[PDB]
C-alpha cells in the first residue's frame, strides 16, 4: 500500500522491488504457498493507483515491464482474476485489451502480449466478443494480406513465425474453440503455409487432452464452420475437411464416440440424396465438395469405428428411420451403399463441365465403399459384387472414370534440484516413397484390401481374374495399364501363388515400345 | 555492422540506440525462438556476441529490458563450445572474453549479473552425461583460457582474472550446498559402511558432484599467486562442516586435497591460527576412520592425508605410518597413490628432525620391497615416404599428450 | 494502398505497372466473407480516386470501375453491395475527361446380382 501510494514518482524502482519480491515469493512456494497469492492479490484490488503505466505517450518500455510483470502475477497465482465479478476485472482487463489495441508498439513487441490466452480464454461471450473482435483486428490489421510472399531472412516473416509459433503454442495448451476456429480460417487460405507439419503435430496434441465432452466441442465448432453457406470457393471449402478436422479424427477423437456420429447423418445424407442442378457452376461444385466432404467423413467413421455398435442392434442405427424404433438392423450401411454404388459410375461422354472434381467425387465414393465392406459380413461374394462386376452394355465404366487417362506420367530415370535452479533463471527472465503414382488416393485402401482377402479367409474372379482381362489387351487406356501393375508390385504376397498365371502381361507391359519417353525405366 | 556501430556515435547518437535493438531483434529469432534444435547457424555467434560487445562499449543508457536476453546468450555460447573446430575455439574463447570485459566496466549496479552468468554456464555444464556428446573434458580448455593465459587474450582487446575467480568460487561453493547429497538404503548383515545403502536419492546431483569435482580439479592447480589466499578459511570450513555429517561421499576429500595442496605451495602454515586447529582436529578422526573402508574411497582418504603439511604437523608420527604403510600394499595395482606415498616419505624425512624420525624406520621401509621383485593412418602414411601427409598425421594427432599416467619402472 | 505510392511518385519503369497488381491485391480481400473485411478495400477504393486525377491515369480511370461493378454482379454478396450502392464509387463520374469540373451525376444515373445380394443381408 505504502509502495504503491509512490507510483508515478519513481516507477523504476518499484517494478524492480515488485519483481524482486514476486520471484522471491515465488521461489519458495513449496513451503509457504500461502502468501504467494496474497501478494499478486493485494496488487491486482490496487490496481487503480498505477495509470500512468498502460496509457499512450509514454515510451514503449514501462509497457513491457507491465507486461512482464502482469505476466508474472499472473504465472503465480491461481485462475482467479476472472470469476463471478472477484476484483478489479474491468481495470485488469482495460489493460489487457489497451496493450495489445492500439497500433503503438511494433509487431514482435505485442509477442509478450499474446502469451497469457490461456488464462483469459474461458470466459463468457458478453466480453469475450470484445475479446474475440480485437484478436480478429490484430488479425485482419497485422497478419500478412493474402499469403507468405516473404522469405525468412526478410524482416517481416522472421517476425511472423516469431508470432505464429506463440499461437500454436497458445491453440497448443488451451483447447479453446475460438482459437481453432481462427486459425483454421488463417490457414486454410491458399494451397500450403509451409508450416505445416508443426500444424499438424500441434492438431495432434489437441486431439489428445481427455475430459472427452469437449472434443465434441471442437470437432462441432470444425464442422459448423464447414457445413454453412458462407459463399466460399472451392478450395477453402475443401480444405477444411481435408486438412483440419481430419487430422482431429484420424490421430485421437474419442474411443467411444457416437456422438459426432449420430448427430450429423441426418444433415449430409440427404444433400448425398439430393441431386445436381446443373445450370451454373457455383451452386453445382459447391455441391460435390459437399457431397466429397460427407464422404470422407463418412469413411473414417466407418474405419475407425468397431462393427459391433454398428452392425448389431445398438443405441447407433436407431437414428435414420423413424426415430427409435426396431427397423431390420443395419439399415445405414444399405442405403448408403445403394447411392455408393450409384456414385463413380456415372458416364461423362457428353458431361464436359468440371470433371477432375468429379472424378474426386469418384474415388472418395470409392474410399468410403472400400472403408463400409471393411465392416460388412466379409465372407461371401460381397467383394465380387461390389467394387467390381460392371455391366458395360449400359455404360459402367468403373476404372476408366477414376483413372485420369489424360496425364502424361513423367517416370524419370532412376534418381533434479538443478533443474529447479535452471528453472529460476527461466521464470524471471523469459510405407513406401511417392513419386507420381503411389500418391493416387485409392491405392492403400486397395492394398489392404487385398492384404486383407488373403489374411481373412485357378484364378480368383472378380480381383484378379478381372484384372487379367483387363490388363491383357493392348487396346485399354494406358495409365489403367500402368496403375493395375503397381497392385501386383506391391502386394506380390498374394500373387505369388498365383504367379503361374501372371508371367505373361508383366513382360506384355515391359517388352512392348508403348511404355512412355524411352520407356518408363524405373518401371521397367 | 558491430565495429562501424563504435563511430556512428558521433554522427546520430540516436542510431547506437536503434542498434542493439535491432541486433539484438536479429539475434533473438535466430536461435533462441524458432529453429534452436535443428538450424546451421550457429558458426556465427562469435560474430554476434563480438559485435554486441562492441556495441555496448559506446552504448551508455542501458535499457534494462534486454539484458535477459543478453544474458540469455551467453551461456548458449558458452554451452556450444564443443560442436565446433580448431582455430575457432579460440574465436569463441575471444568473444566471450570480450563480453565479460564489456559489461564490467561501467557500473556495479549492473555487474552482479557477471556472477550469475557464469553460475548458469556451471549448472549447464556440470549436468550433461546418432551423436555424441562431451563430457566435460573440453570445457575446461574454455575455463583455463577464461582464467590462466588471460593476459594474451585481453590483450588485444584494448583484474578480470580475478573476479572470474572469485565468480567460479562463490559459483562452486553456492552449488554444493543445496544438493541433497544423501544417500538412502537399496534392496544379510553388512559391517562396513559402503553396503546395499549405497544409493542416494538425488541421482541426477550426484552426477552434478562428480563431474564437478573433477572439473574444479583440472582448473585449479595454478595461477593461486595470491587468488586462493583469502579463501582457503571460508573454504575449508565450509567444506570440514559439510563432510563431518557427510562421512561416506569421496569428493570432499578431493576438494580438501586441492585447498591443501594450494595451501601448502602458498606459505600459510608458519604457526590463520582457526584453521591450524580444524586440520589437526579432522586428520586424527579420518587417521583413525579410515580403516573400514574400501578401495575408491580409501584411495581419496589417502591422498588427503598424506599430503597434510606434516613439516608443521609433526606432533604424533605416529599417528599416520598404519596410513603409509598402506599407501605402499595399496601401491602395485593402482600407482598414482604408490607415488604419493613415495612423495610423502620424501617430504617427511628431509624436513622432519631426525630424532622423532628415526624409530619410525622399521615400520616404513620393509613394505618397499614390492617394488624391487598395428595398421592405422600413421603406418600408411610413413610407408610411402614423407610428403606432408605424415606432417598431416604428425600435427593434427597431436596436442593430447598431457595424460601423465605414471608407469612402474620411473 | 497508401503504402504502395512509391513507385509511381518517385520514378519507375514504364507507367502503370502498379496499376495492373493493384486489381490483384484488391481482389483477394473477398474469399472469405467476414463482417471487417469489406470495408478495408473500400480505403483503397476511396485512396486511388484522388490519385486518378492527380497522377494523371485516365487509362486507369475507367478501368478500376468495372473492377469492382462485375465483383459485385456476380454473386450476391450484398453486404459488399450496400456499402457501395450507399456511398458510390463506381463508373465514369465527371465528363471522362481530365479537364472538368463537374460533379458525379452519371455515378447516381448509374446507381439506383447386383441387387439381388443387397436385399439378402
Amino acid at each position: 500500500l505504502e509502495l504503491m501510494q509512490s507510483s508515478v514518482d519513481n516507477t523504476k524502482m518499484v517494478s524492480a522491488v515488485l519483481n524482486g519480491m514476486l520471484d522471491q515469493s515465488f521461489r519458495e512456494r513449496a513451503n509457504q504457498k500461502h502468501q504467494g497469492l496474497k501478494l499478486a492479490t493485494t496488487i491486482l484490488q490496487h490496481w487503480k493507483k498505477c495509470d500512468s503505466w498502460w496509457a499512450k505517450d509514454s515510451p514503449l518500455e514501462t509497457k513491457m515491464a507491465v507486461l512482464a510483470l502482469l505476466a508474472k502475477i499472473l504465472q503465480i497465482d491461481s485462475s482467479v482474476s476472472f470469476n463471478t465479478s472477484h476484483g478489479s476485472f474491468p481495470e485488469v482487463f482495460t489493460t489487457y485489451i489497451s496493450l495489445l489495441a492500439d497500433t503503438k508498439l511494433d509487431l514482435h513487441l505485442k509477442g509478450q502480449a499474446v502469451t497469457l490466452l490461456p488464462f483469459f480464454t474461458s470466459l463468457t461471450g458478453g466480453s469475450l466478443e470484445e475479446l474475440r473482435r480485437v484478436l480478429e483486428q490484430l488479425i485482419v490489421a497485422h497478419f500478412p494480406m493474402q499469403s507468405r510472399e516473404f522469405p525468412p531472412g526478410t524482416p517481416r516473416f522472421n517476425n511472423y513465425v516469431d508470432c505464429m509459433k506463440k499461437f500454436l503454442d497458445a491453440l497448443e495448451l488451451s483447447q479453446s474453440p475460438m482459437l481453432l476456429e481462427l486459425m483454421t480460417e488463417v490457414l486454410c487460405r491458399e494451397q500450403q503455409h509451409v508450416m505445416e507439419e508443426l500444424f499438424q503435430s500441434s492438431f495432434r496434441r489437441i486431439a489428445r487432452r481427455g475430459s472427452c465432452v469437449t472434443q465434441v466441442g471442437l470437432l462441432e465448432s470444425v464442422y459448423e464452420m464447414f457445413r454453412k453457406d458462407d459463399p466460399r470457393l472451392s478450395f477453402t471449402r475443401q480444405s477444411f475437411v481435408d486438412r483440419s478436422l481430419l487430422t482431429l479424427l484420424w490421430h485421437c477423437s474419442l474411443d467411444a464416440l457416437r456422438e459426432f456420429f449420430s448427430t450429423i447423418v441426418v444433415d449430409a445424407i440427404d444433400v448425398l440424396k439430393s441431386r445436381f442442378t446443373k445450370l451454373n457452376e457455383s451452386t453445382f461444385d459447391t455441391q460435390i465438395t459437399k457431397k466429397m466432404g460427407y464422404y470422407k467423413i463418412l469413411d473414417v467413421m466407418y474405419s475407425r469405428l468397431p462393427k459391433d455398435d454398428v452392425h448389431a442392434k445398438e443405441s447407433k442405427i436407431n437414428q435414420v428411420f423413424h426415430g427409435s424404433c426396431i427397423t431390420e438392423g443395419n439399415e445405414l450401411t444399405k442405403t448408403l451403399i445403394k447411392l455408393c454404388y450409384d456414385a463413380f459410375t456415372e458416364n461423362m461422354a457428353g458431361e464436359n463441365q468440371l470433371l477432375e472434381r468429379r472424378r474426386l467425387y469418384h474415388c472418395a465414393a470409392y474410399n468410403c465403399a472400400i472403408s463400409v465392406i471393411c465392416c460388412v459380413f466379409n465372407e461371401l461374394k460381397f467383394y465380387q459384387g461390389f467394387l467390381f462386376s460392371e455391366k458395360p452394355e449400359k455404360n459402367l465404366l468403373i476404372f476408366e472414370n477414376l483413372i485420369d487417362l489424360k496425364r502424361r506420367y513423367n517416370f524419370p530415370v532412376e534418381v533434479s534440484t538443478l533443474s529447479e535452479e535452471m528453472s529460476q533463471f527461466d521464470f524471471s527472465t523469459g510405407e513406401l516413397e511417392m513419386d507420381e503414382l503411389n500418391r493416387h488416393e485409392c491405392m492403400a485402401p486397395l492394398t489392404a484390401l487385398v492384404k486383407h482377402m488373403h489374411r481373412s479367409l485357378r484364378d480368383l474372379p472378380s480381383w484378379m481374374k478381372f484384372l487379367h482381362g483387363k490388363l491383357g489387351n493392348p487396346i485399354v487406356p494406358l495409365n489403367i495399364r500402368l496403375f493395375l501393375a503397381k497392385l501386383v508390385i506391391n502386394t506380390e504376397e498374394v500373387f505369388r501363388p498365383y504367379a503361374k498365371h501372371w508371367l505373361s502381361p508383366l513382360l506384355q507391359l515391359a517388352a512392348s515400345e508403348n511404355n512412355g519417353g524411352e520407356g518408363i525405366h524405373y518401371m521397367v | 555492422y558491430g565495429l562501424f556501430a563504435g563511430p556512428c556515435k558521433v554522427i546520430n547518437a540516436k542510431d547506437v540506440d536503434f542498434m542493439y535493438v535491432e541486433l539484438i531483434q536479429r539475434c533473438k529469432q535466430m536461435f533462441l525462438t524458432q529453429t534452436d534444435t535443428g538450424d546451421d547457424r550457429v558458426y556465427q555467434m562469435p560474430s554476434f556476441l563480438q559485435s554486441v560487445a562492441s556495441v555496448l562499449l559506446y552504448l551508455d543508457t542501458v535499457p534494462e529490458v534486454y539484458t535477459p536476453v543478453l544474458e540469455h546468450l551467453v551461456v548458449m555460447q558458452i554451452d556450444s563450445f564443443p560442436q565446433y573446430s580448431p582455430k575457432m575455439q579460440l574465436v569463441c574463447c575471444r568473444a566471450i572474453v570480450k563480453v565479460f570485459l564489456a559489461l564490467a566496466a561501467k557500473g556495479p549496479v549492473l555487474r552482479n549479473c557477471i556472477s550469475t552468468v557464469v553460475h548458469q554456464g556451471l549448472i549447464r555444464i556440470c549436468s550433461k552425461p546418432k551423436w555424441k556428446v562431451p563430457t566435460y573434458k573440453d570445457y575446461v580448455d574454455l575455463f583455463r583460457h577464461l582464467l590462466s593465459s588471460d593476459q594474451m587474450m585481453d590483450s588485444i582487446l584494448a583484474s578480470l582474472n580475478h573476479l572470474l575467480y572469485d565468480e567460479f568460487v562463490k559459483s562452486v561453493l553456492k552449488i554444493v550446498e543445496k544438493l541433497d547429497l544423501t544417500l538412502e538404503i537399496q534392496t544379510m548383515i553388512p559391517t562396513s559402511d559402503p553396503a546395499a545403502n549405497l544409493h542416494p536419492a538425488k541421482p541426477k546431483d550426484f552426477s552434478a558432484f562428480i563431474n564437478l569435482v573433477e572439473f574444479c580439479r583440472e582448473i585449479l592447480p595454478e595461477k593461486q599467486a595470491e587468488f586462493f589466499e583469502p579463501w582457503v578459511y571460508s573454504f575449508s570450513y565450509e567444506l570440514i562442516l559439510q563432510s563431518t555429517r557427510l562421512p561416506l561421499i569421496s569428493g570432499f576429500y578431493k576438494l580438501l586435497s586441492i585447498t591443501v595442496r594450494n595451501a601448502k605451495k602458498i606459505k600459510y602454515f608458519e604457526g590463520k591460527y582457526s584453521c591450524f586447529a580444524l586440520f589437526v582436529k579432522f586428520g586424527k578422526e579420518v587417521a583413525v576412520k579410515m580403516k573400514q573402508y574400501k578401495d575408491e574411497l580409501l584411495a581419496s582418504c589417502l591422498t588427503f592425508l598424506l599430503s597434510l603439511p606434516h613439516n608443521i604437523i609433526e606432533l604424533d608420527v605416529r599417528a599416520y605410518v598404519p596410513a603409509l604403510q598402506m599407501a605402499f600394499k595399496l601401491g602395485l595395482s593402482y600407482t598414482p597413490l604408490a607415488e604419493v606415498g613415495l612423495n610423502a616419505l620424501e617430504e617427511w624425512s628431509i624436513y622432519i628432525d631426525r630424532h622423532v624420525m628415526q624409530p619410525y624406520y622399521k615400520d616404513i621401509l620393509p613394505c618397499l620391497d614390492g617394488y624391487l621383485k598395428e595398421v592405422s593412418a600413421l603406418s600408411r602414411a610413413a610407408q610411402k615416404g614423407f610428403n606432408k601427409v605424415v606432417l598431416k598425421h604428425l600435427k593434427k594427432t597431436k596436442n593430447l599428450s598431457s595424460n601423465e599416467a605414471i608407469s612402474l619402472e620411473e | 494502398a497508401e503504402n504502395f505510392r512509391v513507385l509511381v511518385k518517385q520514378k519507375k519503369a514504364s507507367f502503370e505497372e502498379a496499376s495492373n497488381q493493384l486489381i490483384n491485391h484488391i481482389e483477394q480481400f473477398l474469399d472469405t466473407n467476414e463482417t471487417p473485411y469489406f470495408m478495408k478495400s473500400i480505403d483503397c477504393i476511396r485512396a486511388f480516386r484522388e490519385e486518378a486525377i492527380k497522377f494523371s491515369e485516365e487509362q486507369r480511370f475507367n478501368n478500376f470501375l468495372k473492377a469492382l461493378q462485375e465483383k459485385v454482379e456476380i454473386k450476391q454478396l450484398n453486404h459488399f453491395w450496400e456499402i457501395v450502392v450507399q456511398d458510390g464509387i463506381t463508373l465514369i463520374t465527371k465528363e471522362e475527361a481530365s479537364g472538368s469540373s463537374v460533379t458525379a451525376e452519371e455515378a447516381k444515373k448509374f446507381l439506383a446380382d447386383v441387387d439381388d445380394l443387397l436385399d439378402m443381408i
